[PDB]
RNA sequence: GGGGCCUGACUGCGAGGCCUGCAAGCCGAGCAGGGGCGAAAGCCGGGCCUAGUGAACCGGUGGUCCCGUGUGGAAGGGCCA
RNA sequence: CUGGUGUUGGCUCUUGGUCGCGCCUGCGUAGGAUAGGUGGGAGCCUGUGAACCCCCGCCUCCGGGUGGGGGGGAGGCGCCGGUGAAAUACCACCCUGGCGCGGCUGGGGGCCUAACCCUCGGAUGGGGGGACAGCGCUUGGCGGGCAGUUUGACUGGGGCGG
RNA sequence: CGUAGGGAAACCGAGUCCGAACAGGGCGCGUCCGCGGCCGUGGACCCGAAACCGGG
RNA sequence: CGGGGGGAACCUGGGGAACUGAAACAUCUCAGUACCCAGAGGAGAGGAAAGAGAAAUCGACUCCCUGAGUAGCGGCGAGCG
RNA sequence: GCCCGGAUAGCUCAGUCGGUAGAGCAGGGGAUUGAAAAUCCCCGUGUCCUUGGUUCGAUUCCGAGUCCGGGCACCA
């Protein structure tokens, strides 16, 4: 799925299977053997944390699990709680 | 420092017995190497250049007095070829190469400086002055020095016996400098 | 990770040390236990002003105690306490001290960063020391009438 | 068949023909370079002749007047083998 | 299925590889004796406490080699000599193999809990599992379970044979 | 488009390429519009599959 | 306050074939085409240089004509461009 | 094409960390025995594949030609 932070999603990409000497050594070259579609996924991860009162988890990707910690001191300088553990996502941008 | 310190000898009494030591390649590529058969060296260092030569029965006067003590002839050629606990050097003029006699009972000798008569010429410098030493199995280098009265007289080995690295054709990296000996040692930079 | 810490520890202790450490340990250790806080810019200026100001917040309660070292430590009190030969009748604890010299100087003293023992109870001479960290001895005279 | 000196089992070219759907295949006098054998006339561009062979593409070696993506060089190409 | 990496953390035990540095290391024959090479090299060591004796580690070719600690006191070594291819003290670069601490990365083995994961009369918590498993990226492998295809011509029909 | 060609190219030019070569030999003198024949690309003379793929 | 659903084509974005061609076929082609989904609007996209590319150069983007079937790409095949 | 491993007596093969050439087995004689084995004893076999070289010499160190043994690739 997709990253709640970065907005990474899963890519299409070929696989691409050859064969061959490469032309940089003995040479002829390489011959592709096949190609076919396939997906690269983000790296998502999860992150509970606590924050005001309630717990709230994140959907991240690995490479932006940081950025997570920045918010949550952004958040410390705001007026918060209310039974609200969603609803401090949403207000955690 | 801002330069290779000799005068940084400042551990007994009269010093000429500091050395110049490296390493290089081990048997590089398939043969091994050879120094300059006493390097010429901008200083003829004022040493007794000691040159036992093979000189003629003719060359007794000046093949000695050319920065050296004794020179023979014929009178070490075949009554000295029979001791093996008694019994520098020039080279026969021309081709008669010394291995016909005193190659007999690893030594030190290329040849002497070029005239076709007398080795105490007309001009004569570069014939007493600094050492040298050829393989080591292991290592190489192990070469001499200078004395203990010379301020700049002793770094004289920077572009002379330290660009003997001139016959290692190749293997790695021809130098690992570290001089000084009997006391102490120093290592530097060429 | 770079992170200050609060509660002092093994390997890494003393409040307000920055120290680098694994993100898994900062992450899930240290930082939901309250143990450190995420070494940023934003915190470590204010760490900075944390330091700079008690730091020389406290050269004024370490150079005001000179500045008042430099009034009693050369000066006076002289009490003409009530006396019988030698010895005293009453004694001379130091919110009398304290107290005397206030009404003979105008001074503030507090009768606890003193140097006292016993409430003297004889009359002579003596010279008590002060308090805190560099220490500011006052001299004192003992009377009669 | 036997012996002597040899390396023309050449490099640069090829009038002109055989054969022939193409592309291949084959013979070639003569000129130049620098040679070999011969006193010389001359002969030598493998083998008495007709089989022992495989287009291009893609690579590898060794050469080399060439090209070198702003310029100088590289990288990588072309050319000859 | 599997290596590497991420998510991924603490604390130990254990070891590799390397390079810093510092200590050792060496016994074919002759030769004082356990001589690693090549060059220096006629002077050094000792109150910056030697000669001689005991306790004590380590190494061994069982001959010795070498280090700590005690005592002690002004004396030891090399040159010379001789044998050997090479000779002695002492200082130099120079691993032939081994330890001792350093750094740099590498591996196993334990224990932990806090990530992850399962559970619990609904829990900011309690149990269990646990840095593994799961999942991302990447490496090689197994792979008619599935897919796309190819399986030549001549030929007294085709195939078989040629 | 044509008025310049040769050479893989650098280049040279009525020449130039191979070559050491004043041997040889190889290559080296219109356009625009209409119409018609034919060709290449699109079903390309018309009708016809067995089938393959996507979404229903 | 907004949203939602509809709209012949046209547009952008997310996904994305096969017959076919290569006179078999896998790389390649058909083709980012057909189709599915989401979105936009009278249009949509793009748009003011971290651009081009060899010019003391030009100066947002879009569209048309050139450039040119050139440069190149390519089981250096078919073909693409 | 590129990197490994090897050669030592008739056969299969050990090693100075540069100074000795050896097991085992086959092979031949001698003791044993109703025998053939297994036993037990003695004796032959050496370009240490190849020339060079390091060194005081070399059979192990280095360059090397050589033949087999694998190993991983590649093939227009």
């Amino acid at each position: 799925k997709v990253c709640e932070i970065s907005g990474k999603r899963p890519i299409v990409a070929n696989s691409i299977q050859r064969r061959g000497k490469a032309k940089r050594e003995g040479g002829v070259g390489k011959k592709t053997t096949g190609i076919s579609k396939r997906r690269q996924y983000p790296n998502l991860q999860k992150v509970r944390v606590r924050v005001a009162g309630q717990e709230i988890t994140f959907r991240v990707a690995a490479s932006h699990i940081p950025k997570v910690y920045e918010l949550v001191e952004r958040a410390k300088g705001l007026r918060l709680e209310g039974l609200s553990p969603k609803e401090i996502k949403k207000e955690l941008l | 420092k801002v330069y290779t310190i000799d005068e940084a000898a400042r551990t007994a009494k009269f010093d000429e017995t500091v050395e110049v030591h490296a390493k290089l390649g081990i048997d590089p590529r398939r043969s091994d190497q050879n120094v300059r058969g006493t390097v010429s060296l901008p200083h003829g260092l004022g040493k007794q250049v000691r040159v036992l030569a093979i000189a003629k029965g003719e060359k007794i006067k000046e093949a000695e007095e050319a920065g050296a003590d004794y020179v023979g002839g014929e009178e070490i050629i075949q009554a000295a070829a029979a001791a093996a606990a008694a019994a520098a050097a020039a080279a026969a003029a021309a081709a008669a190469a010394a291995a016909a006699a005193a190659a007999a009972a690893a030594a030190a000798a290329a040849a002497a400086a070029a005239a076709a008569a007398a080795a105490a010429a007309a001009a004569a410098a570069a014939a007493a002055a600094a050492a040298a030493a050829a393989a080591a199995a292991a290592a190489a280098a192990a070469a001499a020095a200078a004395a203990a009265a010379a301020a700049a007289a002793a770094a004289a080995a920077a572009a002379a016996a330290a660009a003997a690295a001139a016959a290692a054709a190749a293997a790695a990296a021809a130098a690992a400098a570290a001089a000084a000996a009997a006391a102490a040692a120093a290592a530097a930079a060429a | 990770m770079k992170v200050i810490l609060l509660e002092p520890l093994e390997n890494l202790g003393d409040v307000g040390q920055v120290v680098d450490v694994k993100p898994g340990y900062a992450r899930n250790y240290l930082l939901p236990r309250g143990l450190a806080v995420l070494a940023t810019e934003s915190n470590l200026k204010a760490l900075e002003a944390r330091i700079r100001a008690q730091a020389k917040r406290l050269a004024e309660r370490k150079a005001e105690a000179e500045r008042l070292k430099e009034i009693l430590e050369n000066l006076t009190l002289t009490i003409p306490v009530r006396a019988g030969e030698t010895k005293i009748y009453g004694s001379v604890t130091a919110k009398d001290i304290a107290e005397a010299l206030s009404r003979q100087h105008g001074v503030t003293i507090d009768p606890k960063r003193l140097a006292l023992e016993k409430p003297i109870k004889e009359l002579g001479e003596y010279v008590l020391t002060y308090k805190p960290h560099p220490e500011v001895p006052i001299q004192l005279k003992v009377s009669v009438v």
